[PDB]
């Protein structure tokens, strides 16, 4: 019902019934979806002398028969300059096409849908042509290095006789471009496919008319079509099962539970995160990391206490608990005035020592932070961090010069122990000590020995991976857990959208949200194929704002009544049109 | 020769100081001059705060403390024989000094207790069976769901964690 | 002093009032250094022993040897154990059992109850 | 005994259950694998297996090895009475 | 506070709003670009904390891009919620100056009266709102974020040209939008938005702000 109206318009641009462009060409590309599959990127080949081995056509040729083999042509050629500087022209080509590429798949991998199978068409003509694949051809590499440049000019899917025009024509067809270019090269052809020159040629005529087949209809019902095919999968595997995996997995609602809080654009997700990256020493040391994570972790006083008491002892030097009598002795110089001023009621705190150790937290930051946060009125004071017993010891103390009873005392005589009780209510349930908004006691520590990360680049151009520690947390404020130190402020993500949208703006959402439905179906393990998914996510943001796809979404699209009255609200919207 | 002070506070400090460092009497044994130390720990640890601040106090009052312990007086000893200079201890070696054993030993193993909460953390689903087929490890995982089914018959998907590569029986 | 000492201050909710048998409430006399406990609804006053009047989290009142009732030895449906001489009698039969508690707090440890009447007594291991 | 240490990223029952569940998986796995071993060329359960047809490993290993933990909502069985799942059992019994 | 972290977070959110300049066009030195932590706290001074400026004096000009439009200005005030007189003061700083565009960066909250009085003063001079937390990072270096042009009202005009569109037709984006509130840009324009591809490799598409 959301998607029904989109469709491809005669001059390719997919549009829905208002008119509005949802893609310039459909799915990114113009291809239609039956006619494309599975391929290998050869040219993602890791270390750089191999590459350089393989793809280079030699000049440095062997002084024996040295290129009698494969070519009886090359006798012709080794002497001419210019096919020199031509192939070179090439392989600089394909090696700053290799560069663009691994920027392209950050992933390293090298498996993509393109139409027209170029090892299986190459393969077809070696078939017919009956090549023998040991002996020397006819071919000509020019031949080949033109023909391929004749054979993209001929392969446009939109007309571009224009500047720009021309440019959306380059990067529309760029990775199947490289493909055929990286595929066709001239020592591909003669090291190891030997096809000859006809057969050169009806390969050309091969990939031009089942490339021009391929691309999309103009009138195909690609909204329709995509739903159902987004839908399908759903149907398929996993109410709510439960896959066991590391120390998480009380994470990330899995399959058709996830759709529907996707989809909706959900307010409140029934498990939102933060995959949280460490950059430095911390991406590599489990101390450095327990570090940053004590800064991150929200930990309340309430979490940290052992025990709480309230004593009656109006004066310390008689202290009612005789073995606090040395901290009176400790604490006798501690404002000596206003222990003339204090309130007899007494609160004292008792902490554990292990568990103020793993937050590795001070008492004097304590005492300082909710000195702090209530004011000079409520007066603490601590022990020694040696002691066997950890201890806090806290009066409450007043404004001295403006409470002598004046009218009544402004309180309404209000009871000090149930006041201090308010402090002991509030001081546990209010002060965020280290911690600081939102993530919850729960946090999880996860090495990455698992998945497809933390990989780069190398002097060899191989793409090592690294394995490194990250932080996946149950939490939501993306923005301040990005401005915290050595968290890496490029890689850290979430799996909520309203919180992706807010910090990092729209079209960080198209690629989330892309991202995340991609998830959900890659889980059920069954494939939908890219541009189905491009669509959904595009028709979802093109109004700017969230468009979740329910009455309150997409019943508020400037589409026509009639239309939006067989969606759901029906007599309402027919009333209001 | 450590230099005086003509402020009440600063030099009540140091008799405090000098009260702390009287403890057992161990100054005793080794004869050396406990007040003079203590105003120079007092003027180093001024050096660095510059004020009669709580914090200064609060510093000051938890070198006290810290040096009255009955746990570790040979930490004492060792300010007192002059092993430790008063500028060094104007800083704590450790989160509350407690080097000598008893307490240091404490303290690390507990270091290794709350370490210890996050090693291993939790990982692993655990079958090893099948071999990747793109880093041709044998680290995997398999997913067993939906049974009968129309068309679709449940499967046995084997999925490489190790570069996410997946594959079903097939 | 010594950390051995036992935290029980007495955590003390009743010893209510005297007269119309309601519930007490500490106030103060700054005068004496004496707390007081008094019924809101009456002139009735008299001191506390101790300073104490609220306490939170033991975090561990493991309960481990209490409210568990003696009686429990008779179900049939816990298992008997050869694992032989309760510590107080010579005999054997201890009937014994996992938390039965919502704190459950996550124990595996085991409690034994004897069940012969020579003792009713009962351990943890 | 209380001696089982937690791993660092669970609780004690946590701990437990996972590492019981581990094993018991693991028997399964070992009986089945040595089931389809064992099994010859001829059997026609094997034909309808391989070619794809219908069933699986798993299936193979239900009917002939053993059927192995079943299960409800992502965790074995829940003590449906007090501290135990049937009353043919005694109380607070974690066996298989 | 009273802490050295602070500079750290003073030298971060300078870092961001130089970038952010330099991405608008604006001239900036590179050597200002590459200033560490380390470097700033002697090349400003941050002193030890408590003494004075580390903000008001932090005050800075920018003044590069390179269509000579002249100077930019960008100012953090001390205060933790700001007053419309102090907007105002601050106003009559950048009048008797001649400021052709002020960027504001506040320490926390911000006053109603003075987002709409904001707001009004916008048709004579104009005038931006950023929070401080919103730029301790730099939100176009995030691996999400693809690369936004802002484009030339006459290749807008190409645009629509030669697709034979209307404005209204194409995708839209929220003025209030971080990445719109990044670039500054105000409403009607649009911003061309360069995507990494799974099939294309590359795709681009364009926005109308509004
Ligand atoms: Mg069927
Ligand atoms: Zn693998
Ligand atoms: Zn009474
Ligand atoms: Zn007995």
């Amino acid at each position: 019902k959301s998607m029904e109206s989109v469709m491809v318009k005669y001059d390719a641009t997919v549009r829905n019934s208002i008119n509005q462009v949802v893609q310039l060409r459909y799915g990114e590309d113009g291809l239609a979806g039956e006619s494309v599959e599975f391929q290998n990127l050869a040219t993602l080949k890791p270390s750089n002398k191999a590459f350089e081995k393989k793809f280079r056509f030699d000049y440095t040729n062997e002084r024996a028969l040295r290129r009698t083999l494969q070519e009886d042509l090359v006798k012709d050629v080794l002497s001419n300059a210019h096919i020199q500087n031509e192939l070179e022209r090439e392989f600089e080509r394909m090696r700053e096409d290799r560069e663009v590429l691994r920027v392209i798949f950050p992933t390293g991998d090298s498996k993509v849908v393109l139409p027209c199978n170029l090892l299986r068409m190459i393969w077809n003509a070696q078939k017919i042509f009956h090549i023998n694949p040991r002996l020397p051809s006819d071919l000509h590499p020019i031949k080949v290095v033109e023909g391929v440049k004749e054979l993209s000019k001929k392969l446009v899917i939109v007309n571009g006789d224009d500047p720009l025009s021309r440019q959306a024509q380059e990067n529309a067809t760029l990775l199947f471009n490289i493909h055929l270019r990286s595929t066709l090269c001239s020592r591909r052809m003669a090291e190891e496919f030997r096809l000859s020159g006809e057969a050169f040629d009806w390969l050309l005529g091969e990939i031009e008319s089942k490339f021009n087949q391929a691309i999309a209809h103009p009138g195909e019902m690609v909204g329709a079509l995509a739903a159902q095919s987004l839908g399908e999968p759903a149907t398929q595997m996993t109410l709510n099962t439960f896959h066991y995996a590391g120390v998480s997995a009380k994470n990330v609602t899995l399959g058709v539970p996830r759709l529907k809080e996707l989809i909706n654009i959900s307010k409140k997700p029934k498990t939102p995160s933060l995959t949280v990256f460490l950059l430095g020493q911390s991406a590599r040391d489990a101390e450095r990391a327990k570090d940053i994570l004590c800064r991150l972790e929200h930990t309340t006083l309430r979490k940290v206490t052992a025990n709480t008491a309230i004593y009656y002892d109006p004066n310390p030097q008689s202290t009612v608990v005789a073995e606090d009598q040395e901290w009176v002795n400790v604490y006798y110089e501690m404002p000596d005035f206003d222990v003339a001023r204090i309130s007899p009621w007494l609160l004292r705190v008792e902490l554990d020592r292990k568990h103020m150790t793993d937050r590795k937290l001070t008492m004097e930051q304590i005492a300082e932070k909710i000195n702090a946060g209530f004011g000079d009125d409520l007066n603490c004071i601590f022990n020694d961090d040696n002691a066997e017993k950890l201890v806090l010891r806290i009066r409450i103390m007043n404004s001295d010069e403006n409470k002598m009873q004046e009218e009544e005392e402004v309180v309404d005589k209000m009871d000090d122990d149930v006041f201090l009780r308010c402090i002991e209510s509030n001081m546990l349930t209010d002060m965020t000590l280290q911690g600081i908004e939102q993530i919850s006691k729960v946090y999880m520590h996860l090495p990455q020995t698992d998945n497809k990360k933390k990989i780069i680049i190398t002097e060899d151009g191989e793409f090592k991976a690294l394995q490194e520690w990250i932080l996946e947390t149950d939490g939501v404020s993306l923005m301040r857990v990005l401005s915290e130190k050595d968290v890496d402020p490029v890689r850290t993500t979430s799996n909520d959208i309203v919180e992706i949208f807010t910090v990092l703006g729209i079209e960080a959402v198209r690629k989330a949200l892309e991202r995340e439905l991609y998830h959900v179906i890659s889980f059920d393990g069954s494939y939908v194929n890219y541009r189905h998914l491009a669509l959904l996510c595009d028709t979802m943001t093109c109004r700017g704002h969230l468009m979740a796809i329910t009455r309150h979404g997409v019943n508020r699209q400037d589409t026509g009544p009639l239309m939006k009255c067989s969606f759901e609200e029906t007599v309402d919207v027919l009333m209001e049109a | 020769r450590a230099p005086s002070t003509s402020d009440s506070v600063r030099l009540k400090c140091r008799e405090m100081l000098a009260a702390a460092l009287r403890t057992g009497d161990d100054y005793i044994a080794i004869g050396a001059d406990e007040e003079e130390l203590g105003s120079q720990i007092e003027e180093a640890i001024y050096q660095e705060i510059r004020n009669t601040d709580m914090k200064y106090k609060n510093r000051v009052r938890s070198r006290i403390s810290n040096l009255k312990d009955a746990k570790n007086p040979n930490l004492r000893k060792n300010v007192l024989c002059g092993n430790i200079p008063p500028d060094l201890f104007a800083r704590m070696t450790a989160e509350e000094m407690a080097s000598d054993e008893l307490k240091e030993m404490r303290k690390n193993l507990t270091k290794e207790a709350i370490r210890e909460h996050q090693m291993a953390k939790t990982g692993g689903t655990q079958t090893d069976l099948f071999t990747c087929g793109k880093c041709k490890k044998k680290n995997c995982t398999y997913t067993q769901v939906q049974t009968r089914s129309a068309d679709e018959p449940m499967t046995t998907f084997v999925v490489c964690n190790e570069c996410g590569n997946r594959w079903k029986f097939c | 002093m010594e950390p051995d000492g036992t935290y029980e201050p007495g955590f003390v909710g009743i010893r209510f009032c005297q007269e119309c048998n309601n519930m007490l409430y500490p106030k103060e006399d700054k005068e004496n250094r004496i707390l007081l406990y008094a019924c809101r609804n009456c002139d009735y006053q008299q001191e506390a022993d101790n300073s104490c009047i609220y306490v939170n989290k033991i975090t561990h009142e493991v309960d481990e040897l209490t409210q568990i009732i003696a009686d429990v030895s008779q179900d049939p449906t816990l298992p008997r154990t050869e694992d032989h001489p309760c510590q107080k009698c010579g005999h054997k039969e201890a009937v014994f059992f996992q938390s039965h508690s919502a704190r459950a707090e996550d124990a595996m440890r085991l409690y034994y109850v004897c069940t012969a009447p020579h003792c009713g007594h009962r351990w943890t291991e | 005994n209380n001696e089982l240490e937690p791993t660092p990223g669970n609780t004690l029952r946590q701990t437990f259950e996972n590492q019981v569940n581990r094993i018991l998986n693991d028997a399964r796995d070992k009986t089945g694998s040595s089931a389809q071993k064992s099994l010859s060329e001829y059997n026609n359960f094997k034909s309808m297996v391989v070619s794809g047809a219908k069933g699986s490993k798993i299936n193979i290993s239900q009917v002939i090895a053993v059927v192995g933990q079943q299960n409800v909502e992502g965790k074995r069985i829940p003590f449906g009475f007090k501290h135990r799942t049937l009353p043919h059992f005694i109380k607070d019994d974690y066996g298989p | 506070m009273d802490d050295e972290e602070e500079t750290y977070r003073l030298w971060k959110i300078r870092k961001t709003i130089m970038q952010l300049c330099h991405d608008r066009g604006y001239l900036v030195t590179q050597d200002e670009l590459d200033q560490t932590l380390e470097e700033f706290k002697a090349q400003s001074g941050d002193k030890p904390s408590e003494g004075r400026p580390r903000r008001t004096d932090l005050t800075v000009l920018v003044a590069h891009n390179d269509d000579p439009t002249d100077q930019m200005f960008v100012f953090f005030p001390e205060e933790p919620k700001v007053g419309i007189k102090t907007i105002k003061v601050y106003c009559q700083r950048m009048q008797e100056e001649n400021i052709t565009r002020a960027l504001i960066v506040v320490q926390q909250g911000m006053t109603p009266s003075a987002k709409q009085s904001l707001v009004d003063m916008a048709p004579k001079y104009i005038l931006e709102q950023f929070l401080q937390q919103e730029l301790l990072i730099n939100i176009t270096e995030h691996e999400l974020v693809p690369e936004h042009v802002v484009m030339t009202k006459e290749e807008v005009t190409e645009l629509l040209a030669r697709y034979k569109l209307r404005e209204n037709q194409l995708p839209r984006i929220q003025a209030g939008d971080p990445v719109a509130r990044y670039f500054g840009i105000k409403r009607g324009q649009v911003v061309k938005i360069i995507r990494p591809s799974e099939t294309a490799g590359r795709y681009i598409t364009y926005r109308l702000v509004q």
